[PDB]
RNA sequence: GGCUAAUCCCCCAUGUGGACCCGCCCCUUGGGGUGUGUCCAAAGGGCUUUGCCCGCUUCCGGAUGGGCCCGCGUCCCAUCAGCUAGUUGGUGGGGUAAUGGCCCACCAAGGCGACGACGGGUAGCCGGUCUGAGAGGAUGGCCGGCCACAGGGGCACUGAGACACGGGCCCCACUCCUACGGGAGGCAGCAGUUAGGAAUCUUCCGCAAUGGGCGCAAGCCUGACGGAGCGACGCCGCUUGGAGGAAGAAGCCCUUCGGGGUGUAAACUCCUGAACCCGGGACGAAACCCCCGACGAGGGGACUGACGGUACCGGGGUAAUAGCGCCGGCCAACUCCGUGCCAGCAGCCGCGGUAAUACGGAGGGCGCGAGCGUUACCCGGAUUCACUGGGCGUAAAGGGCGUGUAGGCGGCCUGGGGCGUCCCAUGUGAAAGACCACGGCUCAACCGUGGGGGAGCGUGGGAUACGCUCAGGCUAGACG
RNA sequence: AUGCGCGCUAGGUCUCUGGGUCUCCUGGGGGCCGAAGCUAACGCGUUAAGCGCGCCGCCUGGGGAGUACGGCCGCAAGGC
């Protein structure tokens, strides 16, 4: 019901790996090793030269899927990103790439997208030592977000955390890990970001 | 005849008063003769009330008549306070 | 036309015409049957398609349609009229919604039933 | 500001009171041209003093008949008959038009 | 007579440069001048002087034209690709300046008509008046 | 029929003053003086009783609320073209807070209309809203403003105010009581009933807050209102799990019978821990009030919470609802079988008469997701009423031809005016809303504070090119 | 199956009526073929269907229908 369903099968779809599986997207298994074709019966099938429609979509669905929310989030989200001063694409981008539960997996603290919204929709996180269970929430810049410390030795955190040592994070980012702190510093601009989408053909999409 | 007094402009449970000049027998909640201040009880910010005395002292000496939580209102930015 | 035209006479505004007097306005008009029969379509086509004459509340008597595979509808029924007019057969203008009043379901469709008024069965 | 127009008397059959006939231009909202229109104001002359033909500013005043709202304040022109045998002819011009 | 005079000048420059003419007349007229004046200046016509034919006042505006361009039609690029009429009579327009029109994005003008005189739109603007849109050009 | 009190009602007085007739003075529609004449005031009550409070009286100002009046904007039909006797103006009078045919007498003979009178139809108007690139089109529920009504129709009374919804009178319909004489109502206040209909809620709690009436005050009244309830009606937030898990079980689908699909999906492993349980538990509420001081300013003190044991906080804790539309083009999504112009689909083309991606079921897929579809309606696409932004040789469309009325339009020069036009300043453009910024409820929705902009109209000032206008002049148009 | 008026945009050829130092020039009508340009094509093209301005008439899918009803006109037929 927002999504909740499987998953490395639409990582073939969309026609590339996404990693909403976090370890094991990253295997010899992500089913894109495997699998590059789309699910269904006809997947091994020939293709058929797209519509200017379906490829807008699609473009669309990818954005999408990576971030995993539901359409009426996300073009809420789009429509605001286009309402706001600045160039629509890239602030589309800036406010996704804002929301806490994203901020959380951007940080390390969960290994997928989707494990981030339950950790924090489970009480884990805090944002400037207020716990905050919407995942939602918007990280303005200067906002520190840890782990709050009721949870701070429990099971996957130490796993993820301790795991982490030593890892880069987003340059937009700054990583405690001992604290399991970090600081959202900045806003990312697109190639700040890594992804697979041409942002353009979303805006596209919406102007249909 | 013209009172200052409370108008009520919260949602349900978050409750905001302006602090209005205007002739009684308005619906509270509706058109009024001048903004004087806000009200805010549940003191969610740093100011949960403000007056501009120089104003509501005006309306005073032309016979403007404050209800009680008007006047204590007013009297708290001290409207009142003599010297 | 010229301007002097435009001023002096102007530009007409331009109406349209409800496609139904399902009337008030009304989205849906109950109403009873009178004559629940079967009739042929044209040019291109044959078949024996189903409608019913149905006196309405709103005064008017019309013809609706009753679709899908089968049903169970006959002079007293009383049924609600929805509007939906059927290509290929003559003044239907109206179409009957299964599962209102006394127009039953369409019996075992799996498949679109929110159409047709058909409740969800026990996957099992 | 009560309001002062100007105009020209075509009526002269009043006791005490005068026919002004006041034009305005503008432009037209939609079609943009700029056009012309007027009424006719009835009006206040206690001594009979303005005479037809003559172009005189008009006045918002404390009424006087159903109908009267404005007395007359000056003459501005005097005696100018294109303009009463303009609105004239167009009134002669009237029952053409009918049955 | 000529209904609206200023135009058929406007008019008179159009079927001339289609037809690639060195120059041509128009019956003189002041502001006929002035908005010649504009053109001048601003890059659209070569220039113009004032004349006589059989006793009569004529403008003989001289026009110009990009170069001779390849291939099939050489025909030559038009300077005033084009010219246009905006208020006329019955139906008159006027501007606020803040409604007085950028042109083509801006490589064109349009020249509109104020009490500080005929003016281009950016000198309408500088100057921080309206008036009677004239034309456009470009 | 009789008695009686008052802040009830008269009578005489006092005249600050005010009313009115007449006269002058300023001023200019009935504004302010001013003089003689005449006319007009009051009400008591409480006490911390000889001086404080609450009241009364005439006058002038303020302040708020309104009446009236004027410019301008304000749907369709001309197959509605004429309309008008209180009509239209004058004098005098009547009425009113006040102008005015608002009314009335006499006099005059007007007033209105293709710049659309008169008739017919339809409708409450706005701030706004919806859609639209705008321009436009549509709209006026909810919140705010204004108006109008209170079963239908008349009518006054009493008041500062009504021609008064829970006030009075009469006619009418309807209901109920009736000793048949006569009486009694009026939810378009909250709730609720019933009828109608496709369809719209509880006969709830509270008087804690804010607001209103009367009261010195305590207080009383308050279905205004603050809250709960019910409906996915709307928006927003949120869950139905998260990581691992096969060369990938069974079942089901397809199959060139090799295999392909559902699919990491499942099973299983580990982790988290909606729900639910326990414990604490609000904010909204500090005034009126009492005390000191002067009933002041200022200080000090007491009470009070419907919503609510709710929100929130701490502890514990279970793997915990998925659905509906669609898959012939428009349009994202294909296969097998059934069926055989039938059953049926359908928004348009079109599909179905034995190989059906179009009907029905399956497996698969695409789209959204506590929703998803349908119907109705509005804008849109529709530059398909064309201002932006359309046309008329043959596609719809040049009047059979002329003549001219209205009306539209108007060559070259010079000058005055400055109406159009343009600029400045200022006033107005209430509050909500829209936009921008911060801010508050863990986010948002919702909310606050601030800021910006704004067409239009008022007033002052300014420019004069163009359009007007008056003036004078020319001759290229026109005419003789 | 092409409202009127005015102004601008190559030519060539035949013609009707004027004027001219009469090969030819210059007016004003009628024809044909063409520059540019237009047009859905066909075609139009200084006798515009081209470039512009003024003003009038008119159009808004096919049918029903130039019908019905109303009005007005006419003796009528019938017209608007
Ligand atoms: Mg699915
Ligand atoms: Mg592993
Ligand atoms: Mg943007
Ligand atoms: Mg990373
Ligand atoms: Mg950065
Ligand atoms: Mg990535
Ligand atoms: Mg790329
Ligand atoms: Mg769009
Ligand atoms: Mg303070
Ligand atoms: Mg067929
Ligand atoms: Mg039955
Ligand atoms: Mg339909
Ligand atoms: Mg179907
Ligand atoms: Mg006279
Ligand atoms: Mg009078
Ligand atoms: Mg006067
Ligand atoms: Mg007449
Ligand atoms: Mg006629
Ligand atoms: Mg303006
Ligand atoms: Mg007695
Ligand atoms: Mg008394
Ligand atoms: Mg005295
Ligand atoms: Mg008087
Ligand atoms: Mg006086
Ligand atoms: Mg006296
Ligand atoms: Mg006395
Ligand atoms: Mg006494
Ligand atoms: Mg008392
Ligand atoms: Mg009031
Ligand atoms: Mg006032
Ligand atoms: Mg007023
Ligand atoms: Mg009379
Ligand atoms: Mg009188
Ligand atoms: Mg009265
Ligand atoms: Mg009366
Ligand atoms: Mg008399
Ligand atoms: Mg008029
Ligand atoms: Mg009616
Ligand atoms: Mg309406
Ligand atoms: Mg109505
Ligand atoms: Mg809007
Ligand atoms: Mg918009
Ligand atoms: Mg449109
Ligand atoms: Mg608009
Ligand atoms: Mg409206
Ligand atoms: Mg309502
Ligand atoms: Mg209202
Ligand atoms: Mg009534
Ligand atoms: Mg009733
Ligand atoms: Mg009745
Ligand atoms: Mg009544
Ligand atoms: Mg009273
Ligand atoms: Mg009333
Ligand atoms: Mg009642
Ligand atoms: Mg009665
Ligand atoms: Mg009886
Ligand atoms: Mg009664
Ligand atoms: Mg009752
Ligand atoms: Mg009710
Ligand atoms: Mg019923
Ligand atoms: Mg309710
Ligand atoms: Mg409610
Ligand atoms: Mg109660
Ligand atoms: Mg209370
Ligand atoms: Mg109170
Ligand atoms: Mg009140
Ligand atoms: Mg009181
Ligand atoms: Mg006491
Ligand atoms: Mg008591
Ligand atoms: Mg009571
Ligand atoms: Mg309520
Ligand atoms: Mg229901
Ligand atoms: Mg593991
Ligand atoms: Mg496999
Ligand atoms: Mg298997
Ligand atoms: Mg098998
Ligand atoms: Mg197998
Ligand atoms: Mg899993
Ligand atoms: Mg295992
Ligand atoms: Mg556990
Ligand atoms: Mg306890
Ligand atoms: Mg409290
Ligand atoms: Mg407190
Ligand atoms: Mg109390
Ligand atoms: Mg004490
Ligand atoms: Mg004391
Ligand atoms: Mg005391
Ligand atoms: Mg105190
Ligand atoms: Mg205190
Ligand atoms: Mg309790
Ligand atoms: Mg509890
Ligand atoms: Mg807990
Ligand atoms: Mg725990
Ligand atoms: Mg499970
Ligand atoms: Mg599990
Ligand atoms: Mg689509
Ligand atoms: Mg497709
Ligand atoms: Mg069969
Ligand atoms: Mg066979
Ligand atoms: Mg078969
Ligand atoms: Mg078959
Ligand atoms: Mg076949
Ligand atoms: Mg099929
Ligand atoms: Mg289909
Ligand atoms: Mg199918
Ligand atoms: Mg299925
Ligand atoms: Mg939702
Ligand atoms: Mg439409
Ligand atoms: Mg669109
Ligand atoms: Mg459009
Ligand atoms: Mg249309
Ligand atoms: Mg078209
Ligand atoms: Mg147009
Ligand atoms: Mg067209
Ligand atoms: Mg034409
Ligand atoms: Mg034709
Ligand atoms: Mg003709
Ligand atoms: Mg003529
Ligand atoms: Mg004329
Ligand atoms: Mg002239
Ligand atoms: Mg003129
Ligand atoms: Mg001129
Ligand atoms: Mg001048
Ligand atoms: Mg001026
Ligand atoms: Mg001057
Ligand atoms: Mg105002
Ligand atoms: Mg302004
Ligand atoms: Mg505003
Ligand atoms: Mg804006
Ligand atoms: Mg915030
Ligand atoms: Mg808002
Ligand atoms: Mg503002
Ligand atoms: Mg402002
Ligand atoms: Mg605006
Ligand atoms: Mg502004
Ligand atoms: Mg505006
Ligand atoms: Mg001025
Ligand atoms: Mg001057
Ligand atoms: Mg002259
Ligand atoms: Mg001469
Ligand atoms: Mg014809
Ligand atoms: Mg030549
Ligand atoms: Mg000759
Ligand atoms: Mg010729
Ligand atoms: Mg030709
Ligand atoms: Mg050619
Ligand atoms: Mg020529
Ligand atoms: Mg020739
Ligand atoms: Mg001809
Ligand atoms: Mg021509
Ligand atoms: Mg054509
Ligand atoms: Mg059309
Ligand atoms: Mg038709
Ligand atoms: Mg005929
Ligand atoms: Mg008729
Ligand atoms: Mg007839
Ligand atoms: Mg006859
Ligand atoms: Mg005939
Ligand atoms: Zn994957």
């Amino acid at each position: 019901g927002r999504y909740i369903g499987p998953v490395c099968r639409l990582c073939r779809r969309e026609g590339v790996k996404l990693y909403l599986k976090g370890e094991r997207c990253y295997s010899p298994k992500c089913a894109m090793e495997r699998r590059p074709y789309p699910p269904g019966q006809h997947g091994q099938k020939r293709a058929r030269r797209p519509s200017d429609y379906a490829v807008r979509l699609r473009e669309k669905q990818k954005l999408r899927r990576i971030y995993g929310i539901s359409e009426r989030q996300f073009r809420n989200l789009f429509e605001e990103a286009s309402k706001k001063k600045g160039v629509t694409g890239s602030v589309f981008l800036g406010l996704l790439e804002s929301r806490l539960d994203n901020v959380v997996y951007r940080l390390g603290f969960a290994v997928s997208r989707r494990q981030a919204r339950q950790l924090v929709r489970h009480g884990h996180i805090t944002v400037n030592g207020r716990r905050v269970d919407l995942p939602s929430y918007r990280v303005r810049p200067g906002d520190e977000i840890a782990v709050a410390e009721k949870s701070r030795n429990l099971e996957l955190i130490r796993q993820n955390l301790e795991a982490m040592k030593g890892r880069k994070v987003g340059p937009w980012l700054s990583l405690d890990v001992e604290g399991m702190k970090g600081k959202f510093l900045r806003l990312p601009d697109r190639e700040d970001l890594a992804l697979p989408v041409n942002e353009q053909l979303v805006i596209e999409f919406y102007s249909r | 005849m013209v009172k200052i007094r409370l108008a009520r402009f919260g949602s349900k449970h978050n409750p905001h008063y302006r602090i209005v000049v205007t002739d009684a027998r308005r619906k509270r909640d509706g058109k009024y003769i001048e903004k004087i201040g806000y009200y805010d009880p549940r003191k969610t910010t740093p100011d949960w009330l403000k007056v501009d005395v120089e104003r509501a002292r005006y309306w005073l000496s032309v016979g403007a008549q404050p209800t009680d939580t008007a006047r204590r209102l007013l009297r708290q930015a001290g409207v009142f306070r003599q010297e | 036309p010229t301007i002097n035209q435009l001023v002096r006479k102007g530009r007409e505004k331009v109406r349209k015409k409800s496609k139904v007097p399902a009337l008030k306005g009304a989205p849906f008009r109950r109403g009873v049957c009178t004559v629940v029969r079967t009739v042929t379509p044209k040019k291109p086509n044959s078949a024996l398609r189903k409608v019913a004459k149905v006196r309405l509340t709103s005064g008017y008597e019309v013809t609706a349609y009753i679709p899908g595979e089968g049903h169970n509808l006959q002079e007293h029924s009383v049924v609600l009229i929805r509007g939906g007019r059927v290509k290929d057969l003559w003044g239907v203008r109206y179409h009957i919604v299964r599962g209102v009043y006394d127009a039953a379901g369409v019996k075992d469709r799996k498949k679109s039933r929110s159409k047709y008024g058909t409740k969800k069965p026990k996957e099992a | 500001p009560k309001k002062v127009l100007t105009g020209v008397v075509v009526s002269d059959k009043m006791q005490k009171t005068v026919t002004v006939l006041v034009e305005r231009q503008f432009p037209h909202p939609l079609y943009g041209k700029v056009i012309k229109r007027s009424k006719k104001y009835l009006a206040h002359d206690p001594e009979e003093k303005y005479k037809l033909g003559d172009v005189v500013e008009i006045i918002e005043s404390r009424p006087i008949s159903k109908r009267k709202r404005f007395r007359v304040l000056r003459l501005v022109e005097s005696g100018r008959m294109d303009l009463v045998e303009k609105y004239l002819i167009r009134r002669q011009n009237y029952e053409s038009l009918s049955k | 007579m000529l209904t609206d005079p200023i135009a058929d000048m406007l008019t008179r420059i159009r079927n001339a440069t289609r037809v690639y003419k060195e120059s041509t007349d128009v019956p003189a007229s002041r502001f006929k001048e002035e908005i010649l004046r504009i053109l001048a200046r601003e890059g659209f016509i070569k220039g113009y002087e004032r004349v006589d034919v059989d006793g009569k006042p004529y403008l003989r505006v001289y026009l110009k034209y990009g170069p001779r361009r390849q291939g099939p039609d050489p025909r030559p690029e038009q300077v005033i690709h084009h010219i246009r009429r905006i208020s006329k009579p019955g139906r008159r327009v006027y501007v606020g300046v803040k409604e007085i029109p950028r042109v083509r994005r801006g490589l064109g003008i349009a020249i509109l008509s104020t009490s500080k005189g005929v003016l281009t739109d950016r000198e309408a603007r500088k100057l921080g008046v309206g008036g009677e849109l004239i034309c456009e050009v470009w």
